[PDB]
């Protein structure tokens, strides 16, 4: 597993930029690529994803038009080549893996990310009413995050994503589709809720569950990520 | 639809396997399959090594005439074979190796023969018979020490056929001997087969080189007389 | 026309009643036997299916072709009916010898080339090939969807046949000079795919004699039984004089006994000779 | 010496007769007369998997329902969503013969096998993304035929040495090796608690094994034929074994002999596999006629038919909650009844 | 020679067989009938479930 990604510098208004991320150590044709965004001192803010095989390709509203998305798959590398950059567009740029299929934990992997500087109706909105929350470790704490809609599907999923961002670091995911944890994350993590209301428990808090948190969905497309919740020493 | 993003991210990936099973299909319709058997004392091991130039399974790969060929050898599983020969159903061919020079184990050979002949598993399969270790058999039958007479009482009465056509240069006994060899597998193969399963019987060497061509031919006069079956001809 | 005398007229009508049951007694216990098996459901017998489907369609014509020539002109079922069975016949004729065309065509590329080369036949492409043959065959005679029937002219009991117009005779014509190369087609497919089939056959003869008789056979019988269909119908597209009408009304009568003659000889020489419907029909029915 | 150890061997066969007819005291048909009959079942085909290219032979549920194994002779491993008819996994073979294919409770390994004798297992959740090779037992000298879990680090597999071997996949070696059985092994079952296991081989001949002794505790000779499925009583105290001879044999593990008969005489062939369900009452078999049949376990009648499928039915399953059965074939089609 | 040896190995084997306790079949019969009877109720394939109520049909 290693994502290594560049591109990302000084830009200026109007011009396009082209980031480029090598995968390697991993199957990169059976993975779905994500390009996420997030400004500085700001939020996750997702860009476009890519299915498998260049089969699917989808974009956000405020980047449609203008970003476009490639995979090379004999080579495991992925292209976003943007255009008319402006002062909107300045963030931190990770590529995400991830796999789709019964029992499977998409979102699982994230690259390191490059810097890049340049000089809602239909979508889902994830509220997050904690904002910063100091705590200790060894004191069990929680968090809470809302919807506007009933994430639970006929299916049964409730298609809702913990991650967190320790200081700087990239993005890790904690639980997916709810209550499911992932693979290398302590059980101290936990994550309950219903429809439209979800909590993250960090039983016996230390020194490395200390960042941000942030709560994403996955039914619409638009993917959209959580405001935050951040964690003192 | 009804389906959430992370279902058909999960039907885009069983379509694309759909199509990866389509394109190795593909791949496999166009070869023809061969089953190969025989005894230790049979040139088996030999006519295997040409072809080319504790596992229980053996392949070789073989292309004759732009043809590909699988060839399979089951050496390490028990003598049985009542059971996992169930396996090789659907194989084009079943090349079954005999060593025409031992007269002593040869009835042995024609038994088990027979008992392939029989298995209803492989009773729309066609067997190509190689009567392998025919200079040693040539040899043997001009020497004169070993005589098929003794282990073949009926040998004394079975004559020359007078449509037989000799090989070039060889003597009457060889011959003698190599048509009542195939004369007998003949006769073994022929009861039963009731035009379901024809069979196949050549003389080959060991150091024959045309046991390649022989066997393409003969798989391509299956493949005819199968669709001659399928094809509403027959 | 002059409806013919008792004469032959009464055993042409015994002999279309022979036919017609000996035609729909193949073609019915053919898609029985494609029906209530899986084996003998293969692409070839899928061919087979839809030529005998398509050949009971065509015998049910019997009845309403031989109203007209029993009886004489006046038709009393209307432009409708008449209209109806001038296309359930020529559509399902087309699409019987597109399919006997593309049995040809797949039997060479099987047959000619058992391993020389090995083109993948799958369902699915025999499906869609059966609709596609069948759409082209209807489209065919789609001039004859709006090119054929007018009764008008004591009125109802002695009107006029189901004759077309007379300045329309002039399409009609053109028409029927095309379906002339439905005939120059399948024969050119038959006679050379077929010979090239037969080379390999006898280049190579206890099952290999038969196949290559009931092929030159079925030949022979195509060419009797298609030549004077479309032979008489030119010649009746010319029935300028009366001479021209009485050689045209019993040639035709012999071209319709011998295209009813080939429905019903379709399943004998095809499925019958076959070992597989045999045995089949040897077990639904024995 | 010889001549005296046989007829010792005769008398203790003679003894063990005696005291099973002994205890042969009464059968199930006097006792179950008085069940109430289950009635005609009707079971219709509520899945189809079509993606395969040749004979089907293997097949078995993990610890949910949903995720179905199939082993297909092309050489190829799939794993379907049965729920959503989705295929989860494609896995190459690199032995074209497979015959067997056994799923780890957890999900987390998968095994198969064939002519190649060698085990083959493999993980879906591999750091990688991909399938690799976990394991690659080797050993036996002959065609496996059946394999099952223990766990995650133990795996039983029944070959045709007339051996079964139980290997420790962390080490991949032999951890325990039987050699009792004088026939073909041709099917493995695993008893619920695990700490007992039963085969049957083509000696006409079921036994029963410790897993940690290792002795064969009791054996089972009532067919005539070679046995080619085995399957336990949900209890885990019986046990049901199919054989060529077109017969059905259950027997009790407690009582040590033979316990009910199910056949009847339209059926001519031989048998492919056999289960039962949660409750146990419904015993499904296959057959070499195309067929599947489910009898009453405790009445020994016709319950249900199912008829859906054109050529061998290779294997069958049931699931852990018993709310479906799956059906492989030889035309390489899979069809889930419920 | 191997022949003593397996005739020994056998004899060893039957006496394992052999002397062990055994029930009768009528215990035998009781409890699979009540093992059926008491999970009867939770055998989906014998008793048939309602459509909301079965994964493989809505
Ligand atoms: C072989 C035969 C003979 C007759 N008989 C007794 C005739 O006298 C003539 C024969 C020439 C025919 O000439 C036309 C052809 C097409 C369209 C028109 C529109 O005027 C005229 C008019 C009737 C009737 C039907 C058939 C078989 N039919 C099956 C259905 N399809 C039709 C084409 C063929
Ligand atoms: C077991 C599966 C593969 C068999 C499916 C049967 C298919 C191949 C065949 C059998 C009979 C066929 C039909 C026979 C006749 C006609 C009339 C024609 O005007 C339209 C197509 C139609 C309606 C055919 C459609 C395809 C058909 C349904």
């Amino acid at each position: 597993v290693q994502l290594v990604e560049s591109g990302g510098g000084l830009v200026q208004p109007g011009g396009s930029r082209k980031l480029s991320c090598s995968a390697s150590g991993f199957a990169f044709s059976s993975f779905g690529m994500h390009w996420v965004r997030q400004a500085p001192e700001k939020g996750l803010e997702w860009v476009a994803y890519i299915s498998s095989g260049s089969g699917t390709i989808y974009y956000a509203d405020t980047v449609k038009g203008r970003f476009t998305i490639s995979r090379d798959d004999p080579k495991n590398t992925l292209f976003l080549q943007m255009t008319s950059l402006r002062s909107e567009d300045t963030a931190m740029y990770y590529c995400v893996r991830s796999i789709y299929y019964y029992g499977s934990s998409p979102f699982d992997f994230w690259g390191q990310g490059t810097t890049l500087t340049v000089s809602g109706s239909a979508d889902i909105v994830m509220t997050q009413a904690t904002s910063s929350v100091p705590v200790t470790p060894g004191e069990s704490v929680s968090i809470s995050c809302r919807s506007s809609k009933s994430l639970l599907h006929s299916n049964g999923n409730t298609y809702l994503y913990w991650f967190l961002q320790r200081p700087g670091q990239s993005p890790q995911l904690l639980i997916y589709r709810m209550s499911n944890l992932a693979s290398g994350v302590p059980d101290r993590f936990s994550g309950s809720g219903s429809g439209t209301a979800f909590t993250l428990t960090i039983s016996r808090l230390e020194a490395e569950d200390v960042g941000v948190y942030y709560c994403m969905q996955h039914l619409e497309y638009p993917l959209t990520f959580g405001a935050g919740t951040k964690l003192e020493l | 639809c009804t389906l959430s993003a992370e279902d058909k991210a999960a039907v885009e990936r069983s379509k694309m396997i759909e199509k990866q099973l389509q394109k190795d299909k593909q791949v496999y319709r166009r070869t023809l399959r061969l089953l190969l058997l025989g005894a230790d004392n049979s040139g088996k091991s030999t006519i295997v090594k040409q072809m080319r130039i504790t596992s229980g399974i053996f392949e070789t790969k073989f292309q004759v005439d732009k043809v590909n060929f699988h060839m399979f050898d089951v050496g390490a599983q028990r003598d049985e074979r009542r059971k996992w020969i169930q396996c090789f159903n659907d194989v084009t061919a079943i090349i079954f190796v005999v060593d025409s020079s031992d007269y002593n184990r040869l009835q042995e050979a024609l038994n088990d023969f027979k008992s392939i002949w029989n298995n209803r598993w492989l009773r729309t399969i066609s067997v190509i018979l190689f009567l392998n270790k025919q200079d040693l058999l040539a040899e043997k039958v001009l020497a004169g020490k070993s005589k098929i007479e003794d282990y073949f009482p009926e040998f004394a009465r079975y004559t020359t056929p007078e449509d037989a056509t000799p090989e070039p240069g060889e003597d009457p006994r060889v011959t003698r001997a190599k048509y009542f060899i195939r004369k007998e597998f003949v006769d073994i193969s022929t009861a039963s087969g009731d035009g379901r399963h024809i069979c196949y019987p050549h003389f080959t060497c060991s150091v024959d080189t045309e046991n390649a061509r022989r066997i393409f031919n003969d798989c391509k006069d299956i493949i005819l007389q199968m669709n001659l079956r399928e094809y509403n001809l027959v | 026309c002059s409806p013919f005398p008792l004469g032959a007229l009464v055993p042409v009508t015994a002999v279309c009643l022979c036919l017609f049951v000996v035609g729909v007694s193949g073609n019915v216990v053919t898609v029985m036997l494609i029906g209530r098996y899986r084996d003998m459901r293969t692409t070839t017998n899928l061919y087979l299916g839809s030529m005998a489907v398509s050949d009971l369609l065509i015998l049910l014509g019997l009845p309403f072709d031989l109203y007209r020539l029993w009886r004489s002109r006046p038709w009393v079922f209307g432009p409708l009916l008449c209209r109806l069975s001038l296309y359930v016949g020529e559509g399902c004729t087309y699409a019987t010898l597109l399919h006997m065309t593309a049995l040809s065509v797949e039997r060479y590329l099987a047959i000619c080339r058992p391993l020389r080369a090995r083109v993948l036949v799958t369902r699915r492409r025999v499906r869609a090939l059966i609709a596609v043959l069948w759409a082209v065959a209807l489209l065919s005679a789609g001039p004859f969807l709006f090119l054929v029937g007018v009764e008008q002219d004591a009125a109802a009991l002695f009107s006029r046949e189901c004759r077309p117009s007379p300045a329309q005779l002039g399409a009609l014509r053109v028409m029927l000079w095309v379906t002339t190369a439905y005939f120059f087609l399948p024969f050119l497919c038959l006679s050379i795919l077929y010979g090239l089939i037969g080379r390999e056959l006898w280049s190579s003869e206890r099952g290999h004699r038969q196949t290559v008789r009931v092929l030159l056979v079925v030949v022979l019988a195509f060419i009797i039984c298609w030549l004077p269909f479309h032979v008489g119908r030119i010649i009746y597209i010319n029935t300028e004089d009366s001479r021209m009408m009485y050689f045209s009304q019993y040639f035709n009568i012999v071209a319709l006994q011998l295209f009813y003659l080939s429905a019903s000889i379709n399943p004998i020489l095809y499925n019958l000779i076959s070992k597989k419907y045999r045995a089949a029909a040897f077990k639904l029915l024995l | 010496e010889l001549d005296q150890l046989r007829q010792e061997a005769e008398q203790l066969k003679n003894q063990i007769r005696d005291a099973r007819k002994a205890c042969a005291d009464a059968t199930l048909s006097q006792i179950t007369n008085n069940i109430d009959p289950v009635g005609r079942i009707q079971m219709r085909t509520r899945r189809t998997l079509r993606g395969h290219l040749a004979k089907i032979y293997a097949m078995h549920w993990g610890t949910d329902s949903r995720l179905l194994v199939s082993a297909s002779q092309d050489g190829k491993l799939i794993i379907w969503d049965s729920y959503t008819t989705n295929k989860v996994h494609a896995i190459p073979l690199r032995s074209s013969w497979v015959m067997t294919c056994a799923y780890a409770p957890s999900g987390n390994y998968v095994a198969c096998g064939g002519l190649d004798n060698i085990c083959s297992i493999y993980n879906l959740k591999t750091r990688e993304g991909n399938v690799r090779v976990s394991r690659e037992l080797a050993g036996h000298t002959g065609y496996l035929s059946c394999c099952r879990f223990l766990d995650d680090n133990q795996i039983v597999t029944s070959s045709g040495d007339t051996t079964c071997a139980l290997w420790d996949i962390e080490t991949g070696q032999q951890t325990t090796t039987f050699t009792g059985h004088t026939g073909d092994v041709m099917s493995l079952s695993l008893a619920p608690d695990t700490r007992l296991f039963v085969s049957g081989a083509c000696d006409a001949s079921a036994k029963l094994w410790d897993v940690r002794e290792g002795m064969c505790r009791q054996t089972f000779t009532g067919h005539e034929s070679d046995i080619n499925a085995i399957c336990f009583f949900p209890n885990g105290n019986a046990f049901a074994t199919g054989s060529d001879d077109a017969t059905c044999r259950l027997f009790d593990l407690r009582a040590d002999q033979e316990l009910m008969t199910y056949s009847h005489d339209n059926i001519i062939c031989g048998i492919t596999s056999v289960s039962f369900s949660k409750s146990g009452r419904l015993l499904l078999a296959g057959y070499d006629d195309f067929n599947c049949n489910v009898w009453d376990a405790l009445k020994a009648d016709r319950a249900g038919v199912l008829a859906g499928h054109d050529n061998r039915v290779s294997c069958l399953g049931v699931t852990d909650d018993g709310m479906a059965v799956a059906t492989g074939s030889w035309d390489s089609f899979l069809k889930i009844w419920n | 020679t191997a022949s003593i040896a397996q005739a020994r190995k056998l004899v060893e084997q039957l006496k394992m067989e052999a002397n062990i306790d055994r029930i009768k079949v009528s215990k035998a019969a009781a409890d699979l009938m009540a093992y059926c009877e008491a999970h009867a109720k939770e055998d989906p394939l014998l008793t048939p479930v309602p459509a909301s109520e079965n994964p493989f049909r809505e």
